[PDB]
């Protein structure tokens, strides 16, 4: 069928936890093949390698090419443009992308286990909610004590758009299931959220047994010398 | 406490409004949360619009909020005003249950409807106005009286042959371009606040006691907001018209019991508390001048008035301007010695911070 | 409630005082002193994440709140000399009970990126930690 | 059904409620919210998809949902509910309710020592 | 620095301020007085001599000084200072400043507020 | 759903729970009981029929039922619930639970 061309921003985990930041420019809907080429406006090292094509719906050619080393121009607010010409269309196509403006930072919340899970004494679950952030890219990582847990032990959903009270914002959730003996020893668990709009690119919250559905509040205030010639 | 804005705000229905609040420009204060909330009764101080993207259901389509970090200001616009929006409000930063706020009062008045049989004139306090009254082709040899319904007495204290009030003396005339056609006029110089109300004009009388209304509104000036800090300086710009460019102008400070206190004159006066730290400049072709005050202390904050008179004091019937000043006192201006001593033949060395 | 003596933000304690020139016996009058403590119910003991459970005991020594140890300047004869202002400031080292709006508090967490690990830095109070 | 976090009630804007359903084997499920007795329209809340959760015994699934209501209605003492429909339930539905109480602690002990 | 005694404040004539400096091993010391930030002249106060005190092991010394001021401006809110210089102090000087508001109170009000909300202290 | 009179709570043998329905237009209900998340068989409780209440103007109805349960797990904290079925409800059912309505105790002590 008829072709199309798009442009994709770099992935979030490589801009936060990494060094390299590859853009990409793809070309789908091509009939058989091409000996095509691309165009990038900053080209101080633009080894735009292509690689092999893939096979798409019913039979289609889909080839693409990436551009390495573009982290600090992306963070400074620059602009990138891709444009390709090929046999199987009349005119060259074009596309552009830029770093987003007018963003918001998330509100992170970590919730204690429900009351009826603590009685059966087998496993408990903790919930991590992030809310109200403007681009839809986000990461979630869990810790036990001060050591990171492996990725295959929890479940994270996707970022979706919430009902509107003004500006459009997003939200995401996650749950982690831990042993009910570690909750009663006094171990602490922590939830980390990384986003484009946060100051140092990560923030965290922490919870344990004494903080959350506490059923007891103990506080003792001692004031030593209230009548004591304050100079 | 370092937060400042317009204390009272008035409008009518259907109109818009624009409110500005000021804060110290430190980097915590630029990135934190800004809010506009309605301090009602029964405990809470419910938020109406915020900086993070919250707009309430009642303010949908009507409002927005913009943060300007380099000014240290943020603005709130509210369109399509009603009469249920009269109450006490608050600017703020951060969390509502702390106190980094400022109180604002907003009153909305009912507009005009189905009583539009008058021709109103608005005028600044201490200026001229005209009250046109169509003379007709038979009522010349009567009295051209002008009542003003103090209560519901017809109080004739103006007649167009000299039968005047000792109250309204020295400033009322008439000038002739009538004698058959449909106008004469009376110019009123140096209006006061006392001279408001509804005027029942006439020009002669044919005996049905037929009535003509021509009402006026005299308004007191709106103060401009100035935001400075400790150990800094301020300038006022006094910009009255070219009509009074040969009068002696001045600048007082409003006190509690309706008492201006003269800070400077044009005939050579000064307070003792401003010795060494005040300037006054020669006026331009438009008759506009500037007053500079440096080394701002804590007690300098308050309302200021600049005016004009033959003697240099706040007298009634004089044109005025206004200001409201706030001294921040969470300043970032470095402290310095104020006095530096020396002996005859020796040296000094003073440090000057920018 | 008139003159501020102490406004401490490591412990969040504030002490004011006022001479109340009282009505009856009009040639004598009282000295009032107000103290305000705001107690956080969810802070830790050390300000890091996994330290120890939430603090449940809060101690305030008014001899430490009223302390003054920064040097001052005094004009004695025709001179400027520098003096101290206290007898006890042999030494930060104090424990804080609350945060402060004008200071960053960060942490360090190791996370994995396929191969090795890193030393990722995490903001604990996000409003005060923008680089500006 | 989880109570709202304490960090949120101090802003007077809106409070959020969280519903979680966990551990069901066929992945088809319904989520509806109520206020008192009135069912709310679909455009007022947000539910996610029904993913598969990481265990080793058998294959089970999970889903979440949030609803943000006004702070003045939370203060006045109104009740909100979360209903869930599944094949394996004997009466096809189950309901949980919440209000401004019952997250409040059981007892508080304060001691001031002026010495 | 010691505040005036309670039974001098009734007469409303003149009040006394005492300055005590204790426990220094050489026998040399300096004592000056200041009002506000203005040094008073030396003919307005009386300073005694430095003597050695009863031995708690090692030999240390002591000294005193008094100053009389008007009873009205102590109540108006002026501040006074006693300044002591000795060659063993690190910055060579030390100062104490007293006034009427920083003294032993009559009434004490204590309010303890419990904050579930935040831990930031605005 | 009404909690369990303290007069039989003092005896510590059994307690009675009461489910009450009121104000529905046709005389057709379904009442079932649960415990935790498991449904109880219908022979552990009794249920009356639908009488007509007299009130202002229109005619509505009411049903009641009573469950008795052991005080051991109720003292431990096991929870129970009552369901009501009707055709005027949008999702055909409602459900109210209960569990061991107590207020907060507050102890403040000052020591001089
Ligand atoms: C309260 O918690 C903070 C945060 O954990 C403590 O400060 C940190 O203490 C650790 C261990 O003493 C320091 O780690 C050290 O790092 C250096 C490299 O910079 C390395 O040479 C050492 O072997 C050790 O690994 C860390 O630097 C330090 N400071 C931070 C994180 O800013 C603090 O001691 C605790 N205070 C109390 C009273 O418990
Ligand atoms: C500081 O405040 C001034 C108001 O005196 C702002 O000036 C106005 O800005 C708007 C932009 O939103 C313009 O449309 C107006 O024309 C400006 N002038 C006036 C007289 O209203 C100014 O924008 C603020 N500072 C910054 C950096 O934005
Ligand atoms: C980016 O592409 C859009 C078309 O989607 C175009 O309208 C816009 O002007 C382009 N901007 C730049 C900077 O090329
Ligand atoms: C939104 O803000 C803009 C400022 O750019 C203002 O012109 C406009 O009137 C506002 N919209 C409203 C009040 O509906």
């Amino acid at each position: 069928c008829h072709p199309r061309l798009s442009l994709h921003r770099p992935a979030l985990e490589d801009l936060l936890l990494g060094s390299e930041a590859n853009l990409t420019c793809t070309l789908t809907g091509l009939r058989d093949a091409s000996g095509a080429t691309f165009t990038w406006t900053p080209s101080s090292g633009k080894s735009a390698v292509q690689g092999p094509p893939e096979r798409d719906l019913c039979g289609c050619y889909s080839v693409s090419s990436v551009l390495p080393g573009c982290a600090q121009p992306w963070n400074h607010g620059e602009t990138f443009t891709c444009t390709a010409a090929h046999p199987e269309l009349k005119t060259p196509l074009t596309a552009n992308i830029t770093k987003s403006g007018n963003t918001f930072r998330p509100e992170v919340h970590l919730l204690p286990p429900p009351s009826e899970e603590l009685a059966l004494n087998e496993l408990v679950t903790l919930t991590c909610l992030a809310r109200g952030f403007s681009p839809k890219d986000v990461l979630v990582r869990w810790l036990q004590g001060s050591q990171e847990l492996p990725r295959e032990k929890y479940l994270t959903w996707a970022s979706r758009q919430e009902p509107s009270q003004g500006t459009t914002t997003y939200a995401v959730t996650s749950i982690l299931r831990v042993a009910a003996e570690d909750w009663k020893k006094g171990e602490t668990f922590s939830c980390m959220v990384g986003h484009e709009a946060l100051p140092l690119a990560f923030t965290q919250k922490t919870i344990d047994r004494l903080a959350g559905k506490p059923t007891h509040i103990n506080v003792s205030v001692v004031m030593a010398e209230a009548d004591g010639t304050c100079y | 406490s370092p937060i400042f804005g317009p204390e009272e705000v008035n409008s009518v229905e259907g109109n818009s409004v624009s409110i500005t609040c000021y804060y110290p420009p430190t980097s915590v204060n630029r990135h934190t949360r800004k809010y506009w909330c309605r301090q009602g009764a029964r405990g809470g101080c419910i938020t109406l619009i915020s900086s993070e993207g919250y707009v309430s259901s009642k303010y949908a389509g009507r409002a927005n909020l913009t943060n300007f970090p380099e000014n240290g200001t943020f603005v709130v616009n509210i369109a399509q005003l009603s009469q249920d929006d009269s109450g006490r409000y608050k600017c703020g930063l951060g969390i509502n249950s702390r106190g980094l706020s400022f109180d604002v009062s907003l009153e909305v008045s009912q507009g005009p409807g189905l009583l539009n049989d008058t021709k109103v004139y608005t005028v600044d306090l201490g200026r001229t106005v005209t009250i046109n009254c169509p003379f007709k082709t038979e009522n010349a040899q009567k009295r051209k009286s002008l009542y003003k319904q103090i209560g519901l007495y017809p109080v004739l204290v103006i007649d167009s042959s000299g039968y005047v009030n000792p109250n309204y003396t020295g400033r009322i005339r008439l000038d002739i371009q009538g004698t058959g056609q449909l106008l004469f006029s009376v110019v009123i110089n140096q209006l006061r606040l006392s001279d408001a109300g509804q005027y029942l004009c006439q020009a002669g009388d044919d005996s049905n006691s037929n009535k003509k209304n021509a009402d006026l509104q005299v308004l007191k000036p709106e103060p401009e907001l100035v935001y400075e800090d400790l150990r800094g300086s301020v300038t006022f710009h006094c910009a009255l018209g070219p009509e009074v460019a040969n009068v002696a102008k001045f600048l007082c400070r409003q006190s509690s019991g309706e008492n201006c206190d003269v800070v400077v004159n044009t005939l050579g006066k000064r307070a003792p508390a401003f010795e060494g730290r005040i300037l006054l400049n020669p006026q331009d072709k438009d008759g506009s001048f500037s007053v500079v005050i440096t080394g701002l202390r804590k007690e300098d904050a308050g309302r200021y008035l600049c005016g004009a008179h033959s003697d240099g004091q706040l007298q009634e019937g004089s044109p005025i301007q206004a200001w409201q000043l706030f001294v921040n006192e969470e300043s970032t201006i470095p402290r310095s010695p104020t006095v530096v001593k020396g002996v005859a033949g020796g040296s000094v060395a003073v440090l000057c911070p920018y | 409630e008139r003159i501020v003596l102490v406004d401490n933000k490591c412990k969040c304690a504030r002490i004011t005082s006022r001479i109340i020139r009282s009505s009856e016996d009009p040639n004598e009058d009282i000295v009032e002193r107000n103290i305000r403590i705001i107690v956080p119910l969810n802070n830790r003991e050390n300000i890091s994440d996994p330290t120890s459970p939430l603090r449940t005991r809060f101690v305030y020594h008014l001899s430490d709140l009223c302390k003054k140890c920064d040097p001052t300047e005094v004009e004695l004869d025709n001179q400027i000399v520098t003096a101290t202002q206290s007898n006890i400031c042999d030494e930060a080292t104090e424990t804080c009970y609350t945060y402060d709006r004008n200071k960053c508090y960060t942490a360090v967490v190791p996370l994995v990126y396929g191969g090795e690990t890193k030393m990722v830095e995490t903001a604990l109070t996000p409003d005060a930690c923008y680089p500006d």
